[PDB]
């Protein structure tokens, strides 16, 4: 999986 | 409300490519 | 999904993705309003395989294409606030009553790529549920019993109680149905590990919205001969639906 915005 | 009717195709009156074989068995 | 095709961009814009922050695919979702998505409830809660997942355990991810990549302005990632289980889900036995509401942290804003399914009411749920006519699953689940880079969608038709009931030693309630060619049909399909949750919908042909009839829930094995998925009866459980979201949202 591509990493997801830290922020959530 | 709006439920169900989508941008891209009802919205447009575009058909996705198969959905009329839906349709056609009912 | 097995022998299915690649998803046309929009084509399923209620379809969501359970996302678990290992960061893994859970599961399909469907959003039936900009706060509220369903699901199956095994996607959450199955405790002989010691799954019991919490608010925080779970991302949704909304607007989706492709399997693994981060759709950078096209998808919206939002936090459940809760979840709610069928308080009759039977996972002992059959997964009987397999169905889960998630109420969203904050409302989703709809899109080209987002946009909510209908619920089914009685009248439609009488027409279109009928052996022989056609439904559209969707997911991102195994191909074979193995992953697509994007969105799959396969046609699959009901099959009449009977042949359901008379396909596997499991029984069949009420609150499912079963779906799926007959192996003189010369047409596969199916769903497969990780479509779970994901939505069965059948367009009206009298109104030409997209209704929610079914929740993929469960089979043995993927596209085999002489078997047929099986999903939750939407509409049966439609009380239940309406409830928690009026008593709570
Ligand atoms: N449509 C199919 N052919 N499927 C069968 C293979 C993949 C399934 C999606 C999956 C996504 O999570 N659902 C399943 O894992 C739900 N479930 C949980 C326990 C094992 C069970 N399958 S089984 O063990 O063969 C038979 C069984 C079914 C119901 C309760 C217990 C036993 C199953 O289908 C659907
Ligand atoms: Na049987
Ligand atoms: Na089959």
């Amino acid at each position: 999986f591509e990493e997801i915005p830290e922020e959530y | 409300a709006d439920c169900g009717l989508r941008p891209l195709f009802e919205k447009k009156s575009l058909e996705d490519k198969t959905e009329r074989e839906l349709l056609e068995s009912y | 999904i097995v022998e299915g095709s690649d998803a046309e961009i929009g084509m399923s814009p209620w379809q969501v993705m359970l996302f678990r922050k290992p960061q893994e695919l859970l599961c399909g979702a469907s959003l039936i309003s900009d706060r509220w998505v369903l699901t199956a409830a095994h996607c959450l809660l199955y405790p002989p395989w010691d799954k019991n997942f919490t608010e925080n355990d779970l991302l949704v991810r909304i607007g989706k294409h492709s399997r693994t990549r981060y759709e950078r302005n096209i998808e919206k990632i939002s936090m459940l606030e809760k979840i709610y289980i069928h308080p009759r889900y039977n996972w002992r036995e059959n997964l009987d009553r397999d169905i889960a509401l998630m109420k969203l942290k904050k409302p989703v804003a709809f899109s080209d790529y987002i946009h909510p399914v209908c619920l089914p009411d009685r009248e439609t749920a009488a027409s279109l549920l009928q052996a022989g006519y056609k439904g559209r699953v969707t997911g991102w689940g195994n191909l074979k019993e193995t992953q697509p880079s994007v969105l799959q969608v396969v046609n699959l038709p009901i099959v009449e109680r009977p042949v359901c009931k008379d396909s596997t030693r499991i029984r069949i309630t009420d609150n499912m149905f079963c779906a799926g060619y007959k192996p003189d049909e010369g047409k596969r399909g199916d769903a497969c590990e990780g479509d779970s949750g994901g939505p069965f919908v059948m367009k009206s042909p009298f109104n030409n919205r997209w209704y929610q009839m079914g929740i993929v829930s469960w089979g043995e094995g993927c596209d085999r001969d002489g078997k047929y998925g099986f999903y939750t009866h939407v509409f049966r459980l439609k009380k239940w639906i309406q409830k928690v979201i009026d008593q709570f949202g």
